[PDB]
């Protein structure tokens, strides 16, 4: 049974420094089998932070990252679930479910991960999952003057996913427990 | 080495958000003077945050709005900068990134809406626009490019039918005349949503349905099928334009008839049998089988 990172559009150092304090604080080496980031982190200095958590790690590549060498977007099978990655900006309008849908549809997988929004979204549509992580370090997004610091690691025992989210509200970590399970 | 300074400017970029609003502008011009003796090719790294800085700094100015008279003087002066700072970057022989930045900008103007932010979005909007045209030439950059600037220019609401239109008549050319007929027919089909959730000022702050024209807009998609003479590439291209057909579809846009989806379905189905068994060709089938499914009709 194995549980996963998914977290993105950290945007360092265009327009954060780093990841909160207290976020800082949870993620740490070991407890990580998996890591799916969506966003642009920008940096390989964040790259290889990311290569700490954990050692298999999967990235797309986001409106604003230098390496041009990542994937526009990659399919990664994790146990019983086949997942997607795509950070976003090319589903057009930026974060039209049935755009999303459309696209799930394309790719041919149980759940969807993309960012590009800075909104967190954990959400189910015609039997299918769709998780948007937001910006783990709560960085600037023009349509959004109120953007909220989050991440999110989903845990899988077997055809049965539990995604917990971890927003940044006020000083203290609230969290939220949502489940979903193959049709 | 080139890239030093980046985590340098982490830091500084940080901290200066904590100083009071009038005083960033002045610590941020010094910031820009500092870096730009920097070099051309240190700036690439050390000028892209001071840009999102401005941006954010902008909307600082906003977020005072009662308590300063001038704040939308300000503003203009801080995207008088931003633009002054990434044109520097052009200089600096770079293209992309500045594409980018000035869509970022465009979609700040638009948001903060101080006095004339029209006319700025609009001139970082062609500014965009210009970088696409004369210094992007790669076939993979262009379809990039022009995405990346037809899904900006669909969340923005503050353009003037005058505007909007032109805006949205380049976005067509320059999608049908991509290098290649593949992402010539993903990029004019992607136009549609611009015709439809589009929104001008004009219809006090509706969108514009225009049904007829997101269906001319497919048309020219399909047309453009037609050509790509490839048993593989061909059909999937049928198989996309179909879900998007859909996508109109199902938000009501009258025109898409289901007649015309059963002309596009069939018409799949007379071509998805002629493949050769490949990682892809039955990825090609599951997506149309997943398209059939959705629609019920499997």
């Amino acid at each position: 049974m194995m549980l996963v990172l998914v977290l993105g559009d950290l945007h360092i150092p265009h327009r954060c420094n780093s990841l909160p304090a207290k976020f800082k604080k949870l993620l740490v080496p070991g407890k990580i089998q998996h890591i799916l980031c969506t966003g642009n982190l920008c940096t390989k200095e964040s790259y290889d932070y990311l290569k700490t958590l954990a050692g298999d790690v999967h990235i797309v590549r986001g409106d604003f990252d230098e390496n041009l060498n990542y994937p526009e977007q990659k399919v990664v099978t994790v146990g019983q679930f086949k997942i997607g990655l795509i950070h976003g900006h090319q589903v057009i309008p930026w974060g039209d479910m049935a755009s999303l849908a459309l696209l799930q549809r394309q790719f041919d997988v149980d759940i969807l991960i993309s960012g590009h929004t800075h909104k967190f979204e954990a959400f189910e549509h015609e039997n299918k999952f769709y998780i948007n992580p937001g910006s783990a370090t709560g960085a600037y997004n023009a349509l959004e003057t109120n953007i909220i610091p989050s991440f999110v690691l989903m845990d899988i025992q077997a055809s049965t996913v539990v995604t917990y989210v971890y927003q940044l509200i006020g000083d203290d970590v609230k969290v939220e427990r949502i489940e979903y399970k193959k049709p | 080495d080139f890239a030093d300074e980046q985590s340098l400017v982490g830091r500084f970029i940080h901290l200066l958000r904590s100083e009071d609003p009038d005083q960033q502008y002045l610590i941020l011009n010094t910031a820009r003077k500092h870096f730009g003796a920097g070099g051309n090719q240190r700036i690439r790294f050390t000028l892209p945050p001071l840009v999102f800085a401005a941006y954010q700094l902008a909307f600082r100015y906003k977020e005072n709005s009662k308590v300063d008279d001038k704040w939308e003087k300000k503003c203009q002066k801080i995207f008088s900068f931003a633009h002054q700072t990434i044109s520097a970057l052009i200089k600096a022989e770079l293209a992309e990134l500045p594409l980018r930045l000035f869509l970022q900008g465009a979609l700040a103007a638009g948001e903060i809406g101080f006095e004339n932010h029209e006319t700025v979005a609009y001139e970082f909007m062609s500014q965009a626009f210009s970088l696409y045209e004369d210094e992007i030439s790669d076939s993979k950059a262009q379809l990039a490019a022009i995405t990346l600037i037809i899904g900006t220019f669909e969340r923005m609401k503050c353009f003037s039918e005058e505007n909007h239109e032109p805006l949205r008549t380049q976005c067509a050319l320059a999608a049908s005349k991509l290098l290649k007929k593949p992402d010539q027919g993903r990029a004019v089909s992607t136009c549609a949503h611009l015709f439809w959730s589009g929104r001008n000022t004009d219809k006090n702050g509706e969108e514009l349905h225009g049904g007829k024209r997101v269906m001319e807009c497919l048309k020219k998609a399909l047309k453009i099928a037609n050509q790509c003479m490839d048993p593989s590439l061909q059909v999937q291209l049928f198989i996309e334009i179909l879900n998007r057909y859909i996508y109109f579809y199902e938000k009501e846009n009258d025109a898409v008839t289901i007649q015309v989806l059963n002309q596009l379905i069939q018409k799949i189905r007379e071509d998805l049998p002629n493949l050769e068994s490949s990682e892809e060709t039955e990825q090609i089938n599951k997506h149309f089988h997943n398209t059939l499914e959705h629609l019920r009709l499997r």
